[PDB]
């Protein structure tokens, strides 16, 4: 049972999987502002390929280190909108790997 | 249709590059053994000398684990109970089998999950009472979506100490979706809640088994004739021998080739020799075929021993050269289901070309959604849709009397066979790409597309197409037997 726990001028977020083969998971970072649906922010696949939501391109950086089984979202130049709840999501891509999908608990982010 | 020497040469070339590419894959796996072990924790066993297994595959490791744990014993029990019912009193065999299926489902899932299957079946039955195909399809789709919801996933996870039990429940319910959808559509004395419970809780195909059409189930189970016990024993012995051989082959490919590990670490996949790339593609599709040979031969074996007639098992995917052919033969049960339902009701190809292009599109949309609906599944289904539609269009164009007459006038049939193989080379070159996208995910497909076609446009593409040309000649020469009738 993979468990993703979040953590955390600029604010650095994290999603540190445990008890999981992290070399294959395509982690992601969904954010849910109040009274709105959960929406994709930054997805980093298992080949290093990175994709960003249009609204937060360039400002946000997403990186990972398979050695420590960690992910980190770097948000820069925050605005009043960014306040929301950020959810990790570690899902595989490929019928060999299977239907693994472990949404994280989520964390709060606030500005103004 | 060809001189024996030409067909022999084609076959020798085909086996040649299969075995050579497998040799390349084996060498690459040997070279990177330590890194893969430190990365994906290759398993250790004494089955084949000192080799270390690569269990990064999910379906294979999962199903073997369960088979050791409970499923094999419960299948033996089902065999024994079926024989006992047939001997003592066959009059009540269907209900005895239903009770055994309920008990086995309880044993491997407890009340939390037997209740879920019962609730799904009952809701489908009630919706079927309304007698409206749209209503039944909507009920089935909504139940499947509930299976895919998040809160539902969390509540289900709560009940099971080990995650593997939750995934077993997920697969069981995903297949029950098809089973009770089939029954409900058929409904829209034979059709009563007792019969639907008998069909749904049929242990051989409960968890992950061939989709057995209710027509065959009701007809053969209601039958009043059976073979002797000696014949049943002989069939069991032969089937068990073949299953053991297939499992041994699956283990051989799991040990020799770390194909799954190579596909998990994309960085490795993008820096190996192109021969290794083709070898990995073929090894992947062939391991998938062997896996769904072993998993579908056990339910098929049991239903054969029960007198039922299961859908024909998949045919070796090294002789499949088309989207439609290997949509018809590899997965026979799902193909029959998709044709009889899903496709025909929408209209199919009998009403205008647009009718064909939308019936096929809807069929493939449902097929993609059923497997789970992830992004890579949608990409694989879109590829298959384009391939099937293009192939059907080409076949229709060729079948036109003017085109046929022109072809006869200009090209000799011996020549037209070469043209058929030339087209099949491209069709298969996209057939393997779609399967790779389904198996390894979008990244593997993109790596293959960049490395083979674009980055290797000058000569790598031509080499791949020539090898697939020999492959297609062998495949068509073999398939000339069964495809005609
Ligand atoms: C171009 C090379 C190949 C050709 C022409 C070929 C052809 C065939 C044919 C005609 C059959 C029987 C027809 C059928 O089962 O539908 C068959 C069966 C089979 N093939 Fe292949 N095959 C090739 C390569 C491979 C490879 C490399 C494997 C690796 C596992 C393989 C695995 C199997 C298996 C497991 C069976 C079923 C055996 C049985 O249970 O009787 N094939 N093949
Ligand atoms: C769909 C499911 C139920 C298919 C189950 C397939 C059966 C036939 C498989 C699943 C696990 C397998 C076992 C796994 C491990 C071993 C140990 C080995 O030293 C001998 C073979 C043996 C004993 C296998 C025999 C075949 C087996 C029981
Ligand atoms: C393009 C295509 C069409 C039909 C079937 C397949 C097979 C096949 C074969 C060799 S590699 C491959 C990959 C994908 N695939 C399936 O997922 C089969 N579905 C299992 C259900 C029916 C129980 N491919
Ligand atoms: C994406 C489709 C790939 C299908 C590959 C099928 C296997 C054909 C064999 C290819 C061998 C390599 C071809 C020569 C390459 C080289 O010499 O560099």
């Amino acid at each position: 049972q993979v468990q993703l726990v979040e953590s955390g001028k600029s604010l650095r977020l994290s999603c540190t999987a445990s008890g999981a083969i992290f070399s294959t998971y395509d982690v992601s970072w969904y954010r849910q502002a109040p009274e709105k649906p959960r929406e994709l922010v930054a997805i980093i696949t298992r080949g290093g390929n990175t994709h960003y939501a249009d609204t937060v391109k360039g400002r946000f950086t997403i990186s990972r280190d398979n050695a420590k089984k960690t992910v980190n979202l770097q948000m820069n130049s925050l605005k009043p909108e960014d306040t929301a709840v950020y959810y990790c999501h570690a899902g595989v891509q490929g019928a060999m790997l299977g239907p693994r999908n472990y949404w994280g608990q989520g964390t709060q982010v606030t500005v103004s | 249709m060809l001189p024996r020497w030409e067909l022999a040469l084609y076959l020798l070339a085909s086996l040649g590059f299969h075995f050579y590419s497998f040799y390349e894959v084996y060498k690459v796996s040997r070279e990177h053994e330590e890194e893969l072990d430190q990365e994906f924790e290759l398993e250790t066993d004494t089955l084949f000398g000192g080799l270390k297994k690569d269990a990064t595959d999910f379906e294979w490791s999962f199903w073997m684990e369960w088979g050791k744990q409970w499923l094999v014993w419960l299948l033996l029990g089902h065999m024994v109970v079926s024989q006992m019912a047939t001997l003592l009193a066959r009059k009540h065999r269907p209900w005895i089998l239903m009770l055994y299926g309920m008990w086995a489902c309880w044993c491997v899932l407890g009340t939390p999950g037997v209740a879920m299957v019962l609730l799904h079946t009952t809701i489908s039955f009630c919706v079927a009472q309304f007698r409206s195909q749209l209503l039944t399809w909507l009920c089935s789709l909504l139940l499947l979506s509930t299976l895919r919801l998040q809160g539902v996933e969390e509540v289900k996870r709560r009940w099971y100490k080990t995650e593997n039990e939750y995934y077993l429940l997920q697969f069981t319910l995903t297949v029950r979706c098809l089973y009770y959808t089939n029954f409900s559509l058929e409904l829209c004395t034979s059709y009563s809640f007792p019969w639907m419970l008998a069909y749904v809780f049929y242990y051989p195909v409960l968890h992950n088994g061939p989709i057995l059409s209710f027509s065959e189930f009701i007809k053969q189970m209601q039958q009043q004739e059976h073979d002797s016990l000696k014949a049943s024993l002989c069939v069991l012995a032969l089937g068990l021998g073949r299953l053991l051989c297939w499992w041994w082959l699956a283990e051989l490919m799991a040990h020799l080739m770390y194909m799954h590990a190579i596909y998990s670490s994309i960085p490795l996949l993008e820096t190996v020799s192109c021969w290794t790339l083709g070898g990995l593609a073929l090894a992947q599709v062939l391991f998938f075929y062997v896996k769904y040979l072993v998993l579908f031969g056990v339910p098929a074996l049991l239903m054969r021993l029960d007198g039922l007639t299961p859908p024909a098992l998949p045919r070796c995917v090294s002789t499949m050269f088309s989207f439609t052919g290997m949509w018809r033969y590899f997965d026979v049960g799902l193909h029959n289901f998709l044709i009889r339902y899903v496709y025909i009701p929408v209209g199919g190809s009998q009403h205008g070309l647009l009718g064909t292009l939308f019936s096929t599109a809807m069929t493939f949309a449902f097929v993609s959604y059923w497997h789970g609906g992830y992004d890579y599944l949608w990409c694989w289904a879109a590829l298959n849709w384009l391939g099937v539609t293009v192939e059907n269009g080409v076949r229709r164009l060729v079948e036109t009397p003017c085109i046929q007459d022109s072809l006869a006038r200009y090209f000799s049939p011996q020549a037209r066979r070469r043209f058929h193989a030339a087209l099949a080379s491209c069709s298969t070159s996209m057939l393997i790409l779609s399967n790779l996208v389904f198996l390894g995910g979008n990244e593997v497909g993109k790596t293959y597309w960049n490395r083979i076609f674009i980055q290797g446009w000058p000569w790598v593409t031509l080499s791949v197409l020539g090898f697939l040309y020999c492959y297609s000649h062998v495949g068509i020469a073999w398939a000339q037997t069964y495809a005609t009738d």
